[PDB]
RNA sequence: AACAGUGGUAGGAGAGCGUUCUAAGGGCUGUGAAGCCAGACCGGAAGGACUGGUGGAGCGCUUAGAAGUGAGAAUGCCGGUA
RNA sequence: UAUCCUUGGGAGUCAGACUGCGAGUGAUAAGAUCCGUAGUCGAAAGGGAAACAGCCCAGACCGCCAGCUAAGGUCCCAAAGU
RNA sequence: GACCGAUAGUGAACCAGUACCGUGAGGGAAAGGUGAAAAGCACCCCGGAAGGGGAGUGAAAGAGAUCCUGAAACCGUGUGCCUACAAGUAGUCAGAGCCCGUUAACGGGUGAUGGCGUGCCUUUUGUAGAAUGAACCGGCGAGUUACGAUCUCGUGCAAGGUU
């Protein structure tokens, strides 16, 4: 499969419309106050669901 | 002595690229597609300067034909009777201010029913 | 306003421009939190350039870190390095190791 | 210099009875009314026409043997076949479609000819729902 | 208003205007008069067949000039024919006063 | 030219017209290493006029100075000290504020050693005058014994 | 001043624009030269000025003369980049 | 009406194509092949034949938002007679 | 020197017959410029460092080490006008609406909609062609010179003209 002719400039700008990556799902940690991903252990204090995992 | 060739090619190409502002895509940046588009634009502009005066006359006839059929008669019987018999000599462009002054067009259209009887 | 540049970090610019689209326009409080939780290879490099501009702002012009916002954020490209990868029947293909310049401008809100 | 009109046009509504007319000697007058050729302010690119309501669409008539041998064809884009309707079975079942197929071929092709087709309303019978627009009565051949 | 016939073409003119016509042989500050004033209109409609009789239009010359440049290019494909030219087309700009029908 | 550039004797890359153009040397004129097509060559530029034209040309530029009042016939023009300080006062006494041309009878040494540093003046001998030197100098200073030496030859 | 004329390939004839260097006189620049970047100016064409930004040391005009004198194409050569 | 001849300098060209009218050749068959005669393309744009090298009308120095006509046309697309 | 000026002039302006290629004979490159003077950035801040932001030197740091000027392809970030019922060698003529203010001119930028419109070169009797060429940009790249022959024009002298 060899290309007939080269791709235009706006035809490759349109193809990368759905190529973006999206913001993570993050909430605030109730202990330290930093942000952290939902349903995951905070990587700063080490606490999940009130208790401590350290 | 040696004439190497400096800053004349750049000026001669930048003139052609400044005539091509507004064109789509590669036709306003690259030299050898902008050159062909400027050549076609010259040919097209000549041909369309003749077709412009072809086209405004067929615009004027279409409005005189519509303001004449309000009274009683078509364009073909208004002109034969206006320009020929009742020898008045207004023409298609200025007899088409039936748009603005329609109560002065009817004077000219009543002075042409008198000749057709 | 304050600014910070990176100048020839070793990452291709089309990959580093995906992460720069997330933090453009936001406040520097949550832009640091977005970059800590994104699993890409460009985000520990962008985070140091971002944190180095806040420190320029609050030390050289005496602003406050609570009232800052990201004004400008763009990735330019730097010089590339050309290497040679060996292929079948002696083709000797060429690999481009591309670099980039990362600039962040932070101003008052 | 000539005056062109743009956002100063004034449309008006007209009712045209199709009681005893020929299919093609009605469509020409209607397709010249919709385009706007009966006005001294006609400009070829701004749609100066008027709105047309056609009542009594099922009472049209064709002259000669055209009720049987005039055939309305219909093709899909590559199914391997086409479909066929008779002009008599088109007049009693879809009378408002044979007056739109006729007028659609006498209008220009392009964006204006698809935009100025939107001013035609064809009804079977003798009642139309547009009384708030206060339509007038227009008689053919001038 | 009146309708005059000056430069091979006809112009619907009215008092106080400023029109651009083909080049007349007068200089700036002069006063031109037009004699062929077929169809003076308004409220005293006079449909003259040619040239309503005894009526003129008076005007004074504001400027003599040349218009903006046009370039004519005109090539022929595959035969190596090309021809550039430039054009400017002079005019006379007058202002109108006292249509005396 | 194409056969003097160093190297380039064999077919460049195995003589392959595969996806590239057929070349025969790396010193062809359209390559980069060299080969100049025509260029310059060492040659001479002089020619010869007929001998009567050679005399008419000197008579014209000499008779075109007596019209414009740019000729100054001196008497002896003798110096003894050979200084440049006093030759620039002789030319001030005769009002020569520009280029000049001094023609002597036959090889005077004190007036040629002097007036050698003055940037306008040029000293020459009586059989050393020519066209491009008389036209170029705007004011001719000849002596009494030099017009007798010029008029016998011409 | 009248008249008459002005499509054009191969091809013949004529008038010109630009580039580098040399000779003569005449003269611009550290109060900013060449080059580069914009602009809505001028000429029948090739072309030419004038303002503003960068640049930081050379350049142009008039009349003649010499030519490594004009690039969109050669599956052209070299470099850079898609 | 304004061409013509002589002498001298410089050339390009040497498989032409189609249409109408007269003849061979083929099967009086191809948009085949070869002669005589006129035209148009070649080297010719513009209007008509829906589109169309060679058919019909007509030969572009440039500008105009002026007028009269040729071939072909006047219900609507689409200028002009329902 | 009416010779070149870093794709030029030697293959080589620079540790060049070097690096590379070949068993060997042999072939054979690319690569110049801070500033007048190193006065070539003490000290502080972010960073593991690289790299930055200040402060200093300097006429200039947007002269900070492939450091004079720095074009085009190519890649981006902001914004004024248009764009999700449309069939397009992408322009040209007609034209509203919106946004600006010029080498002041019948000004500049975008353009909903309408008419017309089968790239450039080459070669052929004939091309839009499933005929050939070109990915794009920049540089380089083709009727000269010497000696004879012949014709026109110019100059000098002329039944003598030139060495």
């Amino acid at each position: 499969a060899v290309p007939f002719r080269r791709t235009s400039k706006m035809k490759k700008r349109l193809r990368r419309t759905h190529f973006k990556l999206n913001v993570p799902g993050m909430t605030e940690c109730p202990s330290c106050g930093e942000m952290k991903l939902s349903h995951r252990v905070c990587k700063a204090c080490g606490s999940y669901n009130g208790k401590d995992i350290n | 002595p040696r004439v190497k060739g400096g800053t004349v090619t750049r000026k001669r190409r930048k003139k052609v690229l400044k005539l091509a502002k507004g064109y789509f895509g590669s036709k306003h940046t690259l030299y050898k597609v902008a050159n062909q588009q400027v050549m076609k634009s010259g040919n097209y502009a000549f041909r369309d300067r003749r077709q412009k005066k072809r086209d405004f006359r067929k615009l004027w006839i279409t409005r005189i034909n519509a303001a004449a059929r309000m009274n009683g008669l078509s364009y073909s019987r208004l002109m034969h009777g206006l320009k020929l018999s009742g020898i008045e000599v207004n023409r298609k462009m200025l007899a088409d201010l039936a748009v603005n002054d329609l109560t002065a067009f009817n004077q000219l259209a009543d002075a042409a029913k008198a000749q057709l009887n | 306003q304050a600014k910070a540049v990176a100048r020839t970090v070793r990452i291709a610019p089309r990959k580093a421009r995906l992460v720069m689209d997330l933090i453009r326009g936001k406040q520097v409080g949550e832009a640091v939190s977005i970059l800590n939780l994104t699993p890409r290879a460009a985000s520990p490099i962008i985070e140091k350039v971002l944190k180095s501009a806040i420190a320029n702002a609050e030390h050289n012009y005496e602003m406050d870190a609570n009232n800052l916002v990201i004004s400008q954020a763009f990735v330019d490209e730097g010089p590339t390095l050309k290497r040679f990868r060996p292929r079948a029947m002696g083709r000797a293909s060429q690999i481009n190791k591309r670099t980039s310049h990362i600039t962040i401008v932070v101003s008052e809100k | 210099t000539p005056m062109a009109n743009a956002s100063t046009i004034e449309r008006k509504w007209l009712v045209v009875d199709a009681a005893g007319k020929t299919l093609g000697r009605l469509s020409s007058e209607v397709a010249a009314i919709l385009r706007g050729k009966h006005k001294p302010t006609y400009t070829p690119h701004v749609d100066t026409g008027d709105h047309v309501i056609i009542i009594n669409a099922e009472k049209i008539e064709l002259t000669g043997k055209k009720l049987t041998d005039k055939i309305y064809y219909r093709h899909t884009q590559h199914p391997g076949g086409l479909k066929s309707r008779t002009a008599l079975e088109m007049r009693t079942n879809y009378p408002e479609k044979m007056l739109e197929l006729a007028i659609k071929g006498m209008l220009p092709k392009g964006s204006l000819g698809r935009q100025m087709f939107k001013k035609l309303n064809v009804y079977r019978g003798s009642e139309h729902p547009h009384e708030a627009q206060k339509p007038e009565v227009y008689e053919l051949r001038g | 208003y009146a309708i005059i016939k000056t430069g091979g073409k006809q112009i619907k003119v009215e008092e106080g205007q400023t029109v651009y016509i083909e080049k007349l042989a007068a200089e700036a500050g002069e006063t031109v008069t037009f004699e062929d004033v077929l169809f003076v209109g308004g409220d005293n409609v006079k449909v003259g067949n040619p040239t309503v009789e005894g009526a003129t239009v008076t005007a004074k010359v504001e400027k003599q000039g040349r218009a903006k440049k046009i370039t004519v290019h005109r090539y022929k494909p595959k035969k190596n024919v090309a021809k550039k030219q430039g054009h400017r087309q002079p005019y006379t700009k007058v202002t109108i006063e006292k249509i005396n029908a | 030219n194409r056969s003097e550039v160093r190297g380039g004797g064999r077919k460049p890359w195995r003589q392959k017209g595969t996806g590239r153009a057929r070349q025969g040397s790396i010193r062809s004129p359209q390559w980069r290493g060299g080969g100049v097509v025509f260029g310059p060559t060492p040659r001479s530029y002089s020619y010869k006029l007929p001998k009567k034209v050679r005399r008419l040309a000197i008579k014209s530029v000499l008779s075109s100075k007596v019209i414009d009042n740019n000729i100054i016939v001196l008497e002896d023009l003798t110096l003894d000290t050979a200084k440049t300080k006093e030759m620039a006062a002789i030319l001030k006494g005769l009002s020569v504020e520009k280029k000049a041309l001094i023609v002597t009878a036959d090889a005077n040494e004190a007036v040629a050693l002097s007036a050698r540093n003055i940037p306008g003046v040029t000293v020459v001998e009586a059989n050393g005058i020519n066209v491009l030197d008389v036209v170029n100098h705007e004011k001719l200073l000849i002596t009494k014994a030099a017009v007798e030496k010029v008029e016998e030859v011409l």
